[PDB]
RNA sequence: GACCUGGGCUACACACGUGCUACAAUGGGAAGUACAACGAGUCGCUAGACCGCGAGGUCAUGCAAAUCUCUUAAAGCUUCUCUCAGUUCGGAUUGCAGGCUGCAACUCGCCUGCAUGAAGCCGGAAUCGCUAGUAAUCGCGGAUCAGCACGCCGCGGUGAA
């Protein structure tokens, strides 16, 4: 449910649909399919029960899960609870370089 | 059990990429594939992807991912650089 | 971005190793704005200058990655 | 079913050991299972039970009942006679079939799993297992189920304390933490 | 008046002016295919070849000039795929690992890879520019300058009502 962790759609193209799962970008899908040896197939996906297992195996060699968030969450957790200016402004959203915030809220909170 | 007011149900075989745990029932049916003696003459359409062993919890927690080595970051990345 | 090794100024290293034998003196005043953190610093107590005042702060374990300047913010907003 | 077999062949002697009953009759059993699907929106929109009861009929093997209102509350906008919840009771072999489903297919379809909470003792041992979603069981499909309702499984036993019940359910699945 | 280190001038409930990227099918992606002009160059432009997918590194090559390099310009032209969806559009924001200069990049650089993927489907009252190689659109160069350009100063390509 559906095929890898969760979140696979039906009646789409394969390589695009494999990006959908949380943590798989675009290079991941192409390299995974490379290690099986497949292609689009086609615009409504019609995979075989064996190909499904092949991809289910090759995917389980990746830290990408429905659990990648836990690592990121704990990382920003270690951040926000030691110093931490980065963690402090991570209680209020500022980056690895800062941008002189007198517009830099229109993407984080909708300031107006 | 009354009449005409209870939906379908049949002792449908369960299965997976492994373990052939073919004994249970259900209420989803279809193309017949396992009419066999050792189990119910029924369907393996239930091809769930969890053996109760996929999640390494009934097979006990595994080392599926680590997600363990934060200390060597400073102690190996420039720690191989240390020694 | 310094893959030829990290960096901490010498007028802090010699002044942090000089305690490796005995217990550590609670005070290490510094400039505290150019130095990352090395494993030889855990357990100390370094005060950190913010251009105005030195800020006394100890040293934990995971607090070992970044530079010294990320603990005495020179902004003071509120 | 296989559970009844496994039950009378393993659970009875093991538990007879771990507490030394003067008679095997003294065994802690499993009695029934009730399921609770509270819509809580019929008072607003009575067009939700119309599918709740269906998804239930699919999960269990029988169509649920329909619980009344029993009182009147204004903040809720409750009038007596209105329906809010729909339930089923499980007995006989279907108990074991559905519990097999739970322990073997259903539960391990839930993301970020640690097991069941270790604390539903009640001091008398009727453990419950709340559920958030209802997309878990393979009896349910993607493009047919369009809500995130839940149930409240209320398993009952014949145990008096909670450790007996705990180490019993251990023998019968229940992947604790 | 004067010497040095550290921080400012980069602060953020908010109001406005100027700009860039967009809300896709004249488009997204992949593969082939040609055509300018202005200028810069000795501690600097790198040829070529080798390595890593990349930012790049290594050894080596000419050039104080119509010779050598920056530098085969990009839209263009030819096929294939994607089907109208917040979509393969949009890539803000953020985790991790790197690169370069730099005595030193948290405050407070530019760039690369992976991963996550925000608002946003042509914008009121109002208001601006423009009469021709113009408006619109697409690239090139250099001034200051270890390093850092959506700015500014020039060039050229396509080409309307």
């Amino acid at each position: 449910a559906r095929i890898a962790g969760v979140d696979i759609p039906r009646d789409k193209r394969v390589v695009v649909s494999l990006t959908y799962i949380y943590g798989i970008g675009n290079t991941t899908a192409k390299k995974v399919l490379a290690n099986v040896g497949v292609s689009e197939d086609v615009r409504v996906r019609d995979l075989t029960n064996e190909q499904t297992d092949a991809i289910r195996a090759e995917i389980d060699k990746l830290k990408v899960e429905g659990d990648l968030r836990r690592e990121v969450n704990l990382n920003i957790k270690r951040l926000m609870e030691i110093g931490s200016y980065r963690g402090i402004r991570h209680r209020r959203g500022l980056p690895t370089r800062g941008q002189n915030t007198k517009n830099n809220a229109r993407t984080r909170k909708g300031p107006t | 059990m009354k009449q005409d007011i209870h939906p379908n149900y049949q002792p449908v075989v369960f299965m997976d990429s492994t373990t052939g745990f073919k004994f249970l029932s259900g209420s989803t049916k279809g193309s017949s594939e396992t009419v066999e003696w050792e189990d119910g003459n029924t369907y393996p359409l239930l091809r769930v992807e969890v053996t109760s062993d996929s999640h390494p919890f009934y097979t006990g927690r595994q080392k599926f991912t680590q997600a363990d080595g934060r200390v060597d970051r400073f102690n190996k990345k420039y720690g191989l650089k240390d020694e | 971005s310094l893959k030829k090794g990290p960096f901490v100024d010498d007028h802090l290293m010699k002044k942090v190793e000089a305690q490796q034998g005995a217990e550590k003196k609670k005070v290490i005043k510094t400039w505290s704005r150019r130095s990352t953190i090395f494993p030889s610093f855990v357990g100390f107590t370094i005060a950190v200058y913010d251009g105005r005042k030195h800020v006394p702060v100890y040293i934990q374990e995971d607090m070992v990655g970044h530079k010294l300047g990320e603990f005495a913010p020179t902004r003071t907003y509120r | 079913n296989r559970l009844k077999e496994k039950y009378i062949k393993e659970v009875t002697p093991s538990l007879v050991e771990k507490f030394n009953y003067s008679s095997v009759m003294q065994t802690p059993k499993v009695d029934k299972i009730v399921i609770n699907m509270g819509v809580g929106d019929a008072v607003s929109n009575a067009k939700n039970l119309d599918k709740a009861v269906e998804e239930l009929a699919l999960i269990t093997g029988q169509k649920p009942l329909i619980t009344k209102a029993k009182k009147s509350i204004a903040g809720f906008r409750l009038r007596e006679g209105m329906p809010i919840g729909a339930k089923v009771t499980l007995r006989g072999e279907r108990m074991y079939e559905f519990l097999d489903k739970l322990v073997t297919v259903s539960l391990p379809r839930v993301r970020d799993f640690h097991g069941v909470s270790k604390k539903a003792f009640d001091g008398r041992g009727n453990y419950t297992l709340g559920i958030k979603e209802q997309l878990i069981f393979p009896e349910v499909d993607y493009d047919l189920v369009d809500k995130v309702r839940g149930m409240d499984i209320v398993i009952v036993t014949t145990a008096n304390t909670d450790e007996e019940s705990r180490e019993l359910l251990a023998q019968l699945g229940m992947p604790f933490q």
